[PDB]
RNA sequence: CCAACUUCUUAGAGGGACAAGUGGCGUUCAGCCACCCGAGAUUGAGCAAUAACAGGUCUGUGAUGCCCUUAGAUGUCCGGGGCUGCACGCGCGCUACACUGACUGGCUCAGCGUGUGCCUACCCUACGCCGGCAGGCGCGGGUAACCCGUUGAACCCCAUUCGUGAUGGGGAUCGGGGAUUGCAAUUAUUCCCCAUGAACGAGGAAUUCCCAGUAAGUGCGGGUCAUAAGCUUGCGUUGAUUAAG
């Protein structure tokens, strides 16, 4: 039904190594999911307090007019819990670049900047391949003498 | 030093419902060393003094069953 | 012998010392006046403007 | 439920040669058996529809002789043939399922038939070498002066 | 292991030396002159000739370096 | 106001001997919720420092091959070592494990490559980072050889023998082998 | 015959080139060889010798 | 309100419907149900004694997830780490005639259906009566 | 190495080909001069049917 | 046309960081030290000089000089044996030596890449139905971002069983049986089952490899391939203590 204020919407990702998940952040109230299922019922759960993180010291009652949803691809058991963290983290932040004021951009990047400036920034680092004589990307194999 | 009695005899019983509700660190790994049980009945005896009463649980974990005293407050 | 074992503040990084850079070399103030130094030698990492502990205060200096 | 202990105890059994101890669980106690490992021990007692729970100190002789029956002759008793041990016995043809030191005797059995006929396996068993097709040049050692 | 190639700084000093009028203080005012004024094979070797040239922007603006 | 594991807020932890006041980093600046951070800590020097040590810590338990990658198993028994501690005392149990960063640190050990005074000769004293550095690896290594042949859990031997080198009491690992590098290095002071 | 994948395609032509090269460098080693190009068309296909005396080729 | 399987803990949800075919007897158990070793990469008899009705809870639990799985599609996914000793492990292949009674033992329970392709759906049959005791499992926490 | 002797080297012979798509509802009368136009030995175009 | 669009996928051009800005240094020289902006303020490898070693390879090569051998052939086909034999020593490498574990049952997330042939005949496999496993038959798709395939990998996680016992840790050794490969498995090709259960309780003198997605635990994928990976070469996951001398 497109009738009343359709796709007030963004889609924000996060990557970390292989993992992108992207939330498509619909206006609504107070909805954030992976793939169908709340966020307390997530395969680590001793991170528990990692994939909702934002949502504690920013709040709910201040961020509960957004039905987000992500789908998720790539990466692995501590990659795509950073990542679903990372689109929750700066997809309200770009829901707020363009549908308010900056008033409130600076009043939750201003959070999430002075503690850990990895919640939004990408992560650099990457895979950084074998070489050609040793086990590793750094090691040789064991030289023998005698 | 080994094979240190499963199925309890009825010196350790009467000891053990005694002062093992009292004190607070109620643990598997302790209650095998300071009495002479060998162990897995540690996770036995544990489960049915929580099923009592006696006791509360904290962890609910697969490798470290955690549980204290009852409130004497 | 009976002394009270006294926290130290430094002045700047003099450089490695101790023939494979295993240690560095300080050169403490002892807390209560800014004139009362000692040329000293501590291991470990530095970052000038730590506060470092001595067991005992009259050792040794650097020189040979 | 069981709280402290009944009154009877079979502290170390006897079953057949190999005495099992009584204070393991059944499916581990009875692999001591030359011949009941621990993965034939799970099917003997769930064919003979005993508690698998209890330790071995808590079995009373007429359970336990419903447990020595059916592991006595599993064959008899719905357990499938390619499970045994002498599987195409070749002094009888049918499915032996050995226990005792009667698996001591087969055993040896293969050893001395193929020592007699004289094979190259029957050489390697009384050679003081290796049989399976193993080298020998740098591993089994220790087994030698 | 900042310190810039004599390549870079012999084709920096004819830049200076000859289009001294055409330049000034900001970086990217200088990116897009070399782009223009001399072939310049990729992008790398590029800005850092006007790196040197930016530095050496704030150099003879006060002094009488070999100018 | 963090609430570390979802409890026990950083507010009360009082860091009170001024040798190591800005190397432990449970400061309300550096307290997160559990200590699983995205590292960064050895590109450049000295930020290793400003690293909470609940961070450090739970790192520096899983050593040897099989317990090498596995991070949230050695983080759980931080999670119960912090709150085994808790019933055997009813502390905010950062402020126990930083006395244990306090009482097993060292102050004197002994550097020289070639003829020997023990190994070494010459005994030097320690920057405020390295005795700090030195702590945290002594409460694991003391932990780790009192849960090898031992029925004895991890996270209670953990819990044991931190609050026992807390107090001090030559009980704990880190308080018999710590005292013996300062004696051995009074030998030759 | 019936066509094959394209990862061998282009080692077949790519196999054209280097057997022709021997060929023509052991043929025309007396005349200043040279290489040569290849051109492939669905039709009477079309190769050039690069040679310094166009006499003897 | 509307409650799905995904609200719902998948761990727990197992024991939901484990709990719910065993006592809701039109199940076929098979005759050889204890002599299984259960997917060669593991050495152990199982040690539940109604292994067959928690493994029927998953194969329904994970068609729910992804359409259309054949037999060889639900083999690699009960698929473990097979320790050969000394040797370094691998990863290998289930069963598939105990993937195959199972995924027949539905048949007759009418929850799975067969597909236009090889494989099997489970029919909409199927997805009302587990998201039911998903819903009565959710109570279940609350209560 | 064309010998076993070294001290083992490994080079990386690696060859990317890449790949573009284009759609046609033209009469293929005219499909002759889409083919003819270049002589070109640097691509590999290939004609798809014209059957639909 | 009975919808648009490119954030995520694929690339294509171009833009992007230069030590530019701010301070302290030094001959206000080249530059160094952190800070601010920033995705990033050392991404990692390929190629690589002059002059040489009596380095190795004549068993890759119809690259090759000379010597030797030339039909009772060092040519070459055919069957069998050996290239694997064991009082001993040496070098890479896997598994381990548990409780931070191991079982059993659940929950679970990826990247790199290969695939049917002019010769050479035999590939990736979905599914269906017979087997307690290894497997067997019919039906298909795929010359491939078109099918295997969102590659449901392992570790992990939660749930139960086991408790410091040479034990359910370890699985060498070794008996019997079952299938697949093939012209042939015997001197065990491989795979599967049941049974057997050795040392091994953290390691002497000495020594290697490596400091950021790094060591490492952890699997998958090529290559050799009919059967074939404890090897090698790539891949991703998990992921560090210590260092700036
Ligand atoms: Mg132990
Ligand atoms: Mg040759």
């Amino acid at each position: 039904m497109p009738s009343k204020g359709p796709l007030q919407s963004v889609q924000v990702f996060g990557r970390k190594k292989t993992a992108t998940a992207v939330a498509h952040c619909k206006r609504g109230n107070g909805l954030i999911k992976v793939n169908g299922r709340p966020l307390e019922m997530i395969e680590p759960r001793t991170l528990q307090y990692k994939l909702l993180e934002p949502v504690l010291l920013l709040g709910k009652e201040r961020f509960a007019g957004v039905d987000i949803r992500v789908r998720v691809k790539g990466g692995g058991h501590v990659a795509q819990i950073y990542a679903i963290r990372q689109s929750i983290s700066k997809a309200l932040v770009a829901y707020y670049q363009k549908y308010v004021d900056e008033a409130s951009k600076k009043e939750i990047k201003d959070i999430l900047i002075q503690y850990d400036r990895t919640l939004l920034v990408a992560d650099p680092r990457r895979c950084e391949s074998k070489k050609f004589g040793g086990p590793g990307a750094r090691a040789r194999y064991q030289k023998s003498y005698r | 030093k080994l094979n240190n009695l499963v199925l309890f005899d009825k010196a350790t019983y009467d000891k053990l419902c005694k002062e093992v509700p009292n004190y607070k660190l109620i643990t598997p790994a302790v209650v095998s060393e300071r009495l002479k049980i060998r162990g897995s009945l540690a996770r036995a005896a544990l489960q049915e003094l929580l099923s009592k009463g006696l006791i509360k649980l904290v962890s609910k974990h697969r490798a470290q069953v955690i549980y204290t005293r009852n409130t004497k407050g | 012998r009976v002394q009270p074992i006294k926290l130290a503040r430094v002045t700047k990084v003099l450089g490695r010392t101790g023939s494979q850079g295993q240690c560095t070399q300080v050169r403490v103030e002892f807390m209560d006046d800014t004139s009362r130094s000692i040329i000293r030698n501590v291991k470990g990492p530095v970052r000038e403007g730590d506060v470092l502990t001595l067991l005992e205060s009259e050792r040794e200096a650097r020189r040979l | 439920m069981s709280l402290v202990i009944p009154e009877k105890f079979q502290h170390i059994l006897r079953v057949l040669n190999t005495n099992i101890d009584g204070r393991r669980k059944i499916a581990f106690a009875i692999t001591a058996i030359k011949g009941v490992g621990r993965r034939y021990a799970h099917v003997v007692l769930r064919k003979a529809d005993i508690d698998l729970t209890k330790r071995a100190g808590e079995l009373t002789e007429d359970e336990v002789e419903r447990v020595i029956t059916i592991m006595q002759n599993p064959r008899q008793y719905k357990i499938p043939d390619w499970f045994l041990n002498r599987q195409k016995d070749v002094k009888d043809g049918k499915y032996s399922q050995v226990l005792a030191n009667g698996l001591d005797n087969k055993l040896r059995e293969d050893l001395e038939r193929l020592k007699k006929i004289r094979a190259h396996r029957g050489l390697r068993h009384f050679w003081g070498l290796r049989v399976r097709g193993q080298h020998t040049k740098t591993t089994g050692r220790r087994g030698r002066t | 292991g900042r310190v810039r190639t004599k390549t870079v700084k012999k084709a920096a000093r004819v830049i200076i030396e000859k289009y001294y009028t055409r330049l000034g203080n900001d970086f990217h005012t200088n990116k897009r002159v070399c782009e223009e004024i001399a072939i310049i094979p990729s992008k790398k070797l590029r800005n850092k000739i006007a790196g040197y040239v930016t530095h050496l922007m704030k150099r003879i603006q006060r002094g009488p370096v070999r100018g | 106001d963090i609430k570390l594991f979802g409890k026990w807020s950083t507010d009360d932890v009082q860091i009170n001997d001024i040798s190591l006041q800005d190397y432990i980093a449970v400061k309300e600046k550096y307290a997160k919720y559990l200590p699983h951070s995205a590292g960064r800590y050895a590109a450049k020097r000295f930020r290793k420092a400003q690293c909470p040590i609940v961070e450090r810590l739970t790192n520096s338990m899983m050593m040897h091959g099989r317990n090498n990658g596995k991070k949230l198993m050695t983080v759980r028994i931080v999670k119960h070592a912090f709150e085994i501690i808790h019933l055997l005392t009813g502390e905010n149990p950062l402020q126990v494990l930083v006395n244990a960063i306090i009482n097993s640190g060292p102050r004197e050990d002994s550097t020289r490559i070639g003829r020997a005074g023990t190994v070494r000769r010459q005994a030097v004293d320690v920057s405020p980072l390295r005795r700090v550095n030195q702590a945290i690896w002594l409460l694991c290594t003391g932990a780790r050889e009192a849960a090898f042949r031992n029925i004895k859990t991890i996270a209670e031997c953990l819990a044991d023998e931190l609050i026992n080198a807390a107090k001090g009491s030559s009980n704990s690992y880190a308080i018999k082998k710590k005292d013996e590098l300062e004696r051995v290095a009074k030998s030759n002071r | 015959a019936v066509q094959i994948s394209k990862k061998r395609k282009f080692v077949a032509d790519g196999i054209f080139k280097a057997e022709l090269n021997e060929f023509l460098t052991r043929e025309l080693a007396e005349d200043g060889y040279s290489g040569v190009e290849v051109r492939v068309t669905p039709t009477r296909t079309e190769i050039i010798i690069l040679a310094t005396r166009t006499q003897n080729v | 309100p509307g409650v799905t399987v995904k609200d719902v803990n998948q761990q727990e949800f197992v024991r939901a419907l484990a709990a719910f075919l065993k006592k809701s007897g039109k199940l076929k158990v098979p005759e050889w149900v204890d002599t299984v070793k259960l997917a060669k990469h593991k050495e152990l008899a199982p040690y539940d004694e109604n292994w067959f009705y928690t493994r029927a809870a998953s194969t329904a639990r994970h068609l729910y997830l992804r359409g259309g799985a054949g037999v060889g599609s639900m083999t690699k996914i009960y698929g473990g780490r097979q320790r050969n000793g000394v040797m370094p492990s691998h990863f290998s292949r289930g069963s598939k005639s105990v993937a195959r009674r199972v995924l027949q033992a539905l048949e007759g329970l009418k929850m799975v259906e067969k597909d236009q392709d090889g494989g099997r759906k489970l029919t909409p049959q199927g997805q009302r009566d587990l998201d039911r005791i998903a819903g009565q499992v959710a109570a279940a926490n609350k209560k | 190495t064309p010998c076993g002797e070294g001290s083992k080297t490994w080079d990386r012979f690696q060859m990317r080909i890449h790949k573009r798509l284009i759609d046609l509802h033209s009469p293929s009368e005219i499909v002759k001069q889409i083919t003819s136009i270049s002589i070109e030995p640097g691509v590999e175009v290939e004609v798809t049917i014209a059957d639909a």
